[PDB]
């Protein structure tokens, strides 16, 4: 079919790629704007992450759907800062153009860059920080305030940072061969509206949203060695030959809740509704029966409370029976209000603790946006005690590591040296696009941020403290501010995967040469 | 795209508010709908005006949620609480789209203006005791006006703050009203009512069945509280809901905020007039933005104007004269549009009122700002 | 955005003469209406003929008019300059960064650059080097720096000389007009001393023609000789060749041609007359001979009658030219051009007339510096380490003209063929840990000292060369908008 | 299809002409049906080269000749200013108000502005002949004029307007001004710093025949002017012109002026008695030439009056630029005023720009002289931010139907801010409170604070947003700003009046 080579391709493939830039560049920084998104289905989705972004948007071009799985696979490896990475294939694209119509050969670009991020890591062992950082008294709430990059949550941060520590506080266990981690991705988030965001209640444990049928059952259970059982299977009305067998499967269902009843199961978690013929035996048994369970909430009960889920009733013989083993434990059953609805509180697990989060906002589309930010900053404070390493905020890295390559083009030489050069001039948007978000200069904060860093190595103490040397930077006032005052730092694992996944993105829109349209059937 | 996406964004709403703007008051206007399938839709709710329409235009469905929200508290005059979020997107078009004026350097200001709007609200704020079944009578009335059921209201508003005072009392007082359970029986007199306090189905004092076509008559006595409504007319049942289990709403904001404020549409004349007056004390660059809502204040007054056949520009000179210098009292009469005050004017609106209106309006014009552009064609 | 439109157009101006850079650079072949073939160097002849669309491009036709007065030679590394400065300074126009802050650093840094070049050139004067070696050894390579490689041997003991007599404060660009002979041999010219121009019509007497004079005597006479009726207008003729042989005047300029009678009259008394003399030859008399111009015969007096050393009749290339020798006054030397090639006439035409202006400042200031490209190198290493102190956001500024030099080295590469990053590193370290003078040599093909090459240009073309390019690229900056009327 | 149309073609040219004004600001190119390119800042010239297809936005480029009369300069302010105007004003539009409040809104508020230029006027110092004045009038017009240097062309003026001068000290009584006293001569190639005065009058012509000095003949004089049978008409010229050309040169005369043709047997007996002669005059030059010299310009061919003859103590012909011309060159003590200056420059678009530049320079000393006084205003956008705190209290003495009009009046002065920061790129709401900052929350007990002794300048200082306009000599002109207000509040109204386009047979 259609059939077109040359440099032309190039230009075509950075020509695609600045046009979908331009997406995710209104929404870096904490003063990022969202952008509306029609779904031609009569709704819409006003959302500023380029994980969900890349996904819904249409790219004609065969090289810009490279970005879209490339934000994929950094939501599992980091979990945040999509527009804060991405971003950089843009001018990093842009700057190698140049040195494709000029005589440089691909190979020194693709090697110039691999020299430069490999030596980069020694560039970077310079700003790392342990875990402890300062004096304290600020420990987690530091690297919660990293989500507030990008994302519109560094208003509210301030109530919700205690919210998000002290999530992760008590899920503590013991994997990965011994070692202390925690395991996100299990926290439970609930919808609601009312009140403000200082109003948001955190819930040390599980919570879930249900109705109960009987109001006279004991909904909350004082004391603990609470027992609570999980059945998949649907307990209910369902389908004189035909008289004779409504009353068979009825007895064989008051058979199975009577083998409930014997393990003294105080919760009883059904998937479907519950009808009448067990609710009488609930209430004479003091047991609550609950309906409408999602099966997905139940693979986290059964390693939480320790009841594991019976898919049927059967064993090696025809005989159907309970086991005792698939009861859980839990210190207490509290049932309250939430947001018109009464839901179920187990706090206090047996085998394994877990935490639930309730939200607030104004309608369900800011919902979604608070909750993916919320949940995005639970993998910034996993990522970061897996490996005690942090380097600061503020945009302050890219700048710095920019002279370091300076001195490093000089080292290698030859034909090198100029790939180096436009690599550095390619991180230096990415605090020239804060300065636009913010509506100030680019090159005023730019031009005296590098030359607080151009002395930085200078220094051979370090005169008397630092006269030019620091981190961070203020996008509000446009001034140079201290790590410690501003108190904004980012993960370092999420910086060096940043490029690192970016390498062989970036090189392969490079490789492209030949362009080859066949026609659909 | 990006700043010219956002122009077709305020004039979207600008469309939808310029709709709304006759449809506040007793004198409110009516607007005719034609469907492409030939229907005709004639009424002067805004609520299933946006629900029917299917705008084009992806912010103006935004405002169909938020009027849900709005309709869920009162419902009642506060549809038209949309165009002061349109006045405020048409208000940027000097600074967003000429100025280049940051949207949340706007949001910011926006932060400043919602909370200086509350210490305004707190200065209007009239407290009434609401032990006075003669006050809270002529309070539940104020939306009756714009119904021909005003003379019909003196055997049908009585039914319905005796039974809410029954199922709220206290707890602060925050309890759950929805226990009452109102059944409506059809044909009849709206004279005949049923005066019924227990539980419909110790001592008590008698027993009988009534004949009625519907059901029968039970009673139970407790240690809760049903309401049987019969209407003049068939289907006259849907108005009477309106005028009553609809106006639940005034029993239970006089209950969070027994505060009044100037009612019709007159109590942000007094909101304008100090809003600028408070921007001379801020002194920075967000006072020019910040100073601008107060011209989106007084668009919602104009709009008595446009339904009182007057010029507002011309009334208003006397107008805001009043509010920002003899009292805050001062009101608009929508009616004839007339400089009567709010005191002989003889109606009341809590502070919730405006409080939950400019809530919803600065939360829902911050979102518009915060989208930089909208996209199509993603085959979701 | 307006100004970006306008750039674009304008780069394919010198993108066009980028491989003209250097002594190794190419020519543009140029066909008008006429088909007149014109190949040269120079790109005042090329933007002359040039078809314009923007009124941008006429900004550069203007400054190459204007670039004879100011230098004259050395356009192709000059008019370049004013393409590359814009050409990186895109990327700040779309940031936030306004045109003024471009203009206003670029006189600072101009004023930085031409600080350091009155700096690098040097006056010793004393016992170095004087006349008729700075105008020889210095000027070898200096005077051509693009084209005539092969025969620059050739007038180097040649067309020095002829500048040699060419007094300093005086400088006559009247006097040193050549002329277009078909034929011959390039090194074969032959030195004249006085004026001479073409005969343009042929004579009956053309072969017997006096040949020398030993004291000839130049007139000017516009009178117009052309002939009851035939007796009347025969002798008012014959009255007025009297009066012209009383003067005694041997040779006779006619500007209007004469008739066979004055012919006749003139040969048997072997007085010499030449017919349709222009005007511009009339003055080139009159600052050489020092004679006047008569219209009749009534004001004519032998008092104004000049004189000159000795008439010769040169035959060169099968057509006979008046030659004169030994005139009184005379500033320069006249040369004439030779070869059968018109386009090689005009190729060294545009060359011969761009070296007299390096004579003509040189008698002003003698100074020389390290040619070769390696003049901005040095400008553009100092301006690295002042610009970071001066006035915040002019370091980026700075440093993208510091850059825009960067583009000389890379065009003498692309003519060579060598490498443009290679001749980077090896100047990088030249101009710093190597001082100053170290340039790059063409000969050997590879780094060398300029000293030593014997290689050098006037700095003087580098100090208007900034100047030129300064009102010139000002003005696109200063341009926001383009109107076209229909 | 008039007011909504007509802006859209005002946002045009306001954008364009807000990009002209300032230190900061932009020049354009303008090119014709001939192919002529015109490069220069000035609305005036620039509107009158364009052709405008829109009858209704006319109407600002017909103003431009009523300030071109009166002054010459601020054009480009005056076109800023009406313009804005009309912008502001569309809101009102919008909101119903009628055309008669908003007529009346700023001929009431242009009568407030006329009283306020009274009250903070500043600087009289009333001072004619000294050089400094010279400078401080001549340096502000770096804003609309050409900024790009501002210390060479300022002492060539100097020394100009000085050559000039009537003197007359104490009280002369000195009417008959002139204008033509300046001119400057283009001459393409070399630059700025070559450029001088001459304190006589210089023009471009080449000389022929004998290019010799004669001015050291110690009061030479000077006149002005205003088949046989077929050499009778031959022979009977050339007898009267030796005759004429003779008598001319026995009484001495080394120069004369001819203003008609001039024949061969004419130049003839010229090189032969060494008599010089002008070579067609315009008609600009002639006037000025029978002015200066005082000679009249006798028709007849013969021998003029030796009584009354011209005088040029110290003329040359040499060269000036490179090639030889002759002058008028003289000298202040014997023959009058009328001086020149010469400048050179690469561009010849340049030198347009400079030559405007220096020609509103001679209007600077019109409004000094003509009126009692041309005074001062606060220079770079300086005066609008007084005339802000103003404006807005007229709003609130005067209640009514004004206030609109008065306040969209005082909104209609952030352009002038807005300028500087426009044409410089930076942005306006930064400098915005910095420019509030001068007058704070009210004015100091003390007399003539920053508000009134401090202004605007942007360099360095960007950050700051004040800076001292007394030691920058940084003013504007008075008579100006009154002209403005009368030009921009009648073109205003102007476009506002306009009802129907009509056509009359066409």
């Amino acid at each position: 079919g259609e059939k077109i080579s040359g440099d032309d391709i190039r230009n075509q493939n950075v020509l695609a790629t600045m046009a979908v830039a331009n997406v995710v560049k209104s929404s870096l920084g904490p003063v990022g704007l969202d952008k509306m998104l029609v779904d031609d289905i009569g709704d819409f989705t006003v959302t500023n992450d380029g994980a969900t972004i890349l996904s819904l948007l249409d790219v004609q071009h065969p090289a810009g759907k490279i970005l879209v799985e490339l934000a994929q696979q950094q939501d599992r490896e980091i979990g945040d800062g999509t527009t804060s990475v991405v971003i950089i294939a843009s001018e990093l694209l842009k700057r190698a153009n140049e040195l494709v119509k000029n005589k440089i050969h691909p190979t020194t670009i693709i090697t110039g860059f691999r020299v430069a991020l490999r030596e980069a890591i020694r560039f970077i062992n310079e700003v790392l920080s342990t875990s402890v950082d300062t004096l304290g008294k600020e420990t987690l709430i530091n690297i919660a305030k990293t989500s507030m990059s990008s994302k519109i949550i560094g208003a509210d941060s301030d109530f919700f940072s205690n919210m998000v520590v002290d999530a992760l506080l008590a899920v503590k266990t013991q994997n990965s061969k011994g070692e202390i981690k925690y395991p996100v991705k299990a926290v439970n988030v609930l919808k609601a509206h009312g009140k403000s965001a200082t109003e948001s209640l955190l819930v040390p444990g599980y919570a879930l949203n249900c109705t109960v049928a009987s109001q006279a059952m004991p909904k909350r259970i004082a004391g603990g060695n609470v027992k609570i059982a999980c059945l998949d299977l649907n307990l209910q009305k369902a389908r004189e030959q035909l008289e004779q067998i409504r009353k068979r499967e009825a007895g064989i269902v008051l058979e199975r809740v009577k083998k409930i009843i014997d393990a003294g199961a105080q919760v009883v978690l059904t998937t479907k509704g519950i009808d009448d013929l067990c609710l009488k035996e609930f209430v004479e048994a003091k047991i609550m029966g609950v309906r409408r369970c999602k099966k997905e909430d139940l693979r986290r009960i059964a390693r939480a409370t320790g009841a594991t889920l019976v898919s049927s009733m059967s064993n090696l013989e025809g005989e159907e029976t309970f086991e005792s083993s698939y009861l859980g434990l839990c210190d207490e059953v509290v049932q309250a209000k939430f947001s018109d609805d009464e839901c179920i509180l187990i706090k206090g697990t047996s085998k394994h603790s877990s935490s639930s989060i309730i939200l607030r906002g104004a309608n369900d589309y800011s919902l979604d946006e608070m909750e993916r930010s919320l949940h995005d900053s639970l993998s910034v404070v996993k990522r970061t005690l897996e490996s005690g390493n942090v380097v600061p905020g503020g945009g302050c890295v890219e700048a710095a590591l920019n002279i370091y390559l300076d001195n490093f083009a000089t080292t290698v030489g030859s034909r090198e040296q100029l790939a180096i050069a436009e690599f550095a001039a390619a991180l230096l948007i990415i605090p020239k696009t804060l300065a636009v978000n913010a509506a100030k200069d680019s090159s005023e904060l730019v031009a005296k941020l590098r030359s607080y860093h151009a002395a930085s190595q200078m220094a051979k103490p370090e005169v008397k403290r630092r006269s030019y040397r620091n981190y961070g930077l203020d996008l509000i006032r446009g001034k140079i501010v201290d790590e410690i005052h501003a108190g904004v730092l980012e993960p370092t694992i999420s910086k060096v995967k940043s490029l690192k996944s970016a390498l062989e993105a970036c090189v392969a829109i490079l490789r492209i040469d030949t362009m080859i349209t066949v026609d659909p059937e | 795209t990006g700043r010219q996406a956002q122009i077709s964004n305020i004039t979207a709403a600008k469309a939808v508010a310029d709709v709304i703007r006759t449809c506040l008051g007793p004198k409110a206007m009516l607007k005719m709908l034609l469907d492409p399938m030939g229907g005709l839709v004639l009424t002067n709710d805004g609520h299933a005006i946006l629900r029917e329409i299917d705008v084009a235009h992806p912010a103006a469905k935004s405002m169909l949620e938020l009027s849900r929200t709005q309709d869920e508290e009162v419902g009642d005059g506060t549809t038209t609480v949309i165009i002061l979020a349109g006045e405020i997107l048409a208000q940027c078009a000097p600074y967003l789209i000429e100025k280049n004026i940051h949207p949340v350097i706007i949001i910011q200001a926006l932060k400043k203006a919602l909370t200086d709007a509350l210490e305004v609200i707190k200065q209007v704020s009239k407290p009434v005791d609401v032990e006075n079944d003669a006050a809270m009578k002529k309070l539940i009335q104020a939306s009756i006006g714009t119904k021909y059921v005003i003379h019909w209201s003196e055997k049908m508003c009585e039914l319905a703050l005796d039974a809410v005072k029954t199922v709220r009392k206290d707890l602060f007082e925050i309890d759950i009203k929805r226990y009452v359970r109102v059944e409506k029986i059809p044909g009849g007199d709206v004279l005949d009512s049923r005066v019924l306090k227990g539980v419909l189905l110790t001592n008590c004092g008698l027993f009988k069945v009534e004949m009625i076509g519907d059901e029968y008559f039970s009673f139970l006595d407790n240690c809760a509280c049903t309401i049987m409504l019969r209407g003049g007319s068939k289907d006259i049942l849907n108005e009477i809901d309106r005028n009553l289990q609809d106006a639940m709403a005034v029993a239970r904001n006089v209950m969070l905020s027994p505060s009044l404020s100037p009612g019709g549409g007159a109590t942000e004349m007094a909101v304008s007039v100090k809003l600028a007056e408070k921007a001379k004390q801020l002194e920075g660059i967000q006072q020019w933005p910040y100073q601008a809502v107060a011209d989106a204040m007084e668009c919602i007054p104009r709009t008595l104007i446009q339904n009182a056949g007057g010029d507002p520009i011309r009334l208003l000179s006397q107008l805001r004269a009043k509010h920002a210098q003899g009292n805050f009292t001062t009101g608009i009469d929508g009616d004839k549009g007339k400089i009567v005050d709010m005191v002989s004017y003889g109606i009341w609106e809590p502070e919730v009122i405006k409080q939950q209106s400019v809530k919803t309006a600065i939360e829902s014009a911050c979102l518009l700002l915060r989208v930089d552009d909208i996209v199509s064609g993603v085959r979701k | 955005g307006q100004i970006i439109s306008n750039i674009n157009a304008c780069v394919a101006v010198q993108e066009a003469l980028k491989p003209t850079l250097g002594p190794l650079g190419s020519d543009i072949l140029i066909v008008t209406s006429n088909q007149k073939t014109t190949i040269s160097n120079d790109g005042a002849t090329i933007l002359k003929l040039l078809d314009v669309v923007h009124p941008a491009a006429k900004t550069l036709v203007d400054i190459s008019r204007a670039q004879d007065a100011e230098v004259g030679d050395g356009t192709t590394s000059v008019t370049i300059l004013a393409g590359e400065l814009m050409k990186e300074a895109k990327p700040f126009l779309e940031e936030g960064i306004s045109s003024h802050l471009i203009m206003k650093g670029y006189r600072k840094a101009v004023s930085l650059a031409v600080e350091k070049i009155n700096e690098l050139a040097v006056d010793i004067t004393s016992e170095k080097s004087s006349g008729r070696e700075l105008l020889e050894r210095c000027a070898r390579t200096a005077m051509s720096s693009k084209l005539i490689h092969n025969n620059a041997d050739f007038f180097v003991k040649m067309c020095v000389d002829a500048v040699l007599s060419l007094d300093r404060n005086d400088l006559d660009d009247k006097l040193i007009g050549i002329k277009k002979i078909p034929g011959g041999a390039m090194e074969e010219s032959l030195f004249i001393n006085g004026v001479a121009f073409k005969k343009t019509f042929s004579y009956a007497g053309f072969e017997q023609q006096p040949k020398k004079f030993n004291n000839p005597k130049i007139l000017s006479l516009n009178v117009e000789l052309e002939l009851a009726i035939v007796d009347a207008e025969w002798q008012l003729i014959f009255e007025k060749l009297r009066q012209v042989e009383e003067t005694g005047a041997n040779i006779v300029l006619s500007k209007l041609p004469i008739g066979d009678l004055a012919t006749q009259f003139f040969a048997d008394r072997n007085i010499f007359c030449a017919g349709r003399v222009s005007a511009d030859d009339m003055n080139r008399v009159i600052q050489a001979v020092g004679g006047s111009i008569q219209s009749t015969t009534s004001d004519i007096k032998p008092e104004h009658l000049g004189t000159c050393a000795l008439f010769e009749e040169m035959q060169i290339g099968s057509e006979r030219y008046n030659l004169f020798q030994g005139c009184p006054q005379a500033k320069t030397c006249t040369l004439l051009l030779r070869g059968g090639a018109e386009q090689v006439i005009a190729e060294v035409e545009r060359s011969l007339h761009d070296a007299i202006m390096i004579v003509k400042r040189a008698l002003q200031n003698k100074l020389i510096v390290a040619g070769g490209g390696a003049t901005e190198m040095e400008v553009s290493k100092c301006l690295r380490d002042y610009s970071k102190t001066i006035a915040g956001k002019q370091q980026m500024i700075i440093n993208a003209f510091a850059k825009a030099l960067e583009v000389i080295p890379r065009q003498l590469c692309e003519n060579a063929g060598f490498d443009a990053i290679e001749i980077l590193n090896k100047l990088r370290l030249a101009h710093s840990k190597g001082e100053k003078w170290y340039g790059v040599v063409f000969e050997t093909e590879n780094i060398g000292d300029n000293f030593a090459k014997f290689v050098w240009e006037p700095a003087l073309v580098k100090i208007n060369a900034l100047n030129s390019a300064t009102e010139a690229t000002n003005l696109i900056l200063s341009v926001d908008e383009t109107i076209t009327n229909k | 299809g008039q007011i909504i149309k007509s802006i859209a073609a005002i946002r045009e040219l306001h954008q364009m002409c807000l990009t002209s004004m300032g230190p900061c600001g932009r020049n354009k190119i303008i090119v014709n049906h001939l192919g002529k390119i015109i490069i220069t800042n000035d609305a005036a010239t620039m509107l009158r080269e364009l052709d405008i297809v829109h009858p209704a936005v006319k109407v600002l480029v017909m103003a431009t000749e009523q300030q071109k009369i009166d002054m010459g300069d601020g054009t480009n302010l005056v076109m800023i200013l009406a313009g804005e105007l009309l912008n502001v004003s569309e809101k009102l539009i919008s909101m119903g108000l009628s055309a008669v409040e908003i007529i009346q809104g700023y001929n009431m508020a242009r009568k407030f502005t006329l009283k306020e230029l009274d009250e903070m006027v500043v600087g009289e110092i009333t001072d004619k002949n000294d050089k400094n004045e010279l400078l401080k009038m001549i340096k502000p017009v770096i804003s609309s004029k050409k900024y790009g240097s501002e210390d060479i062309l300022s002492e060539l003026v100097s020394e100009a307007v000085s050559h000039v001068l009537p003197v007359a000290q104490q009280a002369g009584e000195i009417p008959y001004f002139n204008v033509d006293s300046i001119r400057v001569v283009k001459i393409m190639g070399g630059s700025l710093s070559n450029s001088t005065v001459i304190k006589g009058m210089v023009f471009n012509r080449e000389p022929e025949g004998h290019v010799k000095s004669l001015s050291e003949d110690k009061k030479h004089k000077v006149a002005v002017f205003t088949a046989q049978e077929m050499l009778d008409f031959s022979k009977g010229e050339e007898k009267q012109i030796d005759a004429m050309m003779k008598e001319i040169a026995d009484m001495g005369v080394e120069c004369i002026v001819a203003g008609a043709g001039v024949g061969e047997l004419a130049l003839h007996y010229l090189n032969r008695y060494g008599i010089l002669v002008l070579k067609v005059p315009s008609k600009f030059e002639l006037r000025r030439l029978c002015r200066v010299c005082g000679a009249t310009p006798l028709p007849r061919l013969g021998a003029p009056t030796p009584e009354e003859l011209g005088l040029v103590e110290t003329v040359k012909t040499m060269e000036i630029g490179g090639d030889r011309v002759t002058v008028f060159k003289q000298e202040q003590g014997e023959i009058s005023r009328t001086s020149t200056i010469i400048l050179r420059g690469a561009t010849q678009n340049n030198l347009d720009d400079i030559e405007r530049a220096i020609d509103d320079g001679v209007a600077a000393v019109k409004g000094l002289m003509k009126p009692s006084g041309g005074k001062l205003l606060p220079g770079a956008g300086a005066t609008e931010i007084e005339l802000i705190s103003r404006i807005t209290k007229y709003g609130e003495r005067t209640p009514g139907l004004l206030q609109l009009a008065i306040k969209q009046f005082a909104v209609a002065f952030e352009v002038v801010p807005r300028t500087l920061a426009e044409t410089a790129g930076l942005d306006v709401n930064e400098v915005l409170p910095n420019l509030y900052a001068a007058h704070n929350v009210t004015e100091p007990g003390a007399v003539k604070t920053d508000h009134l002794y401090k202004g605007v300048d942007i360099d360095g200082e960007s950050d700051e947003g004040v800076k001292d306009i007394r030691e920058e000599n940084i003013y504007d002109m008075l008579a100006t700003k009154k002209f403005a207000i009368n030009v921009a509040t009648e073109a205003a109204t102007t476009v506002l009046s306009i009802d129907q386009i009509i056509m009359a047979k066409k």
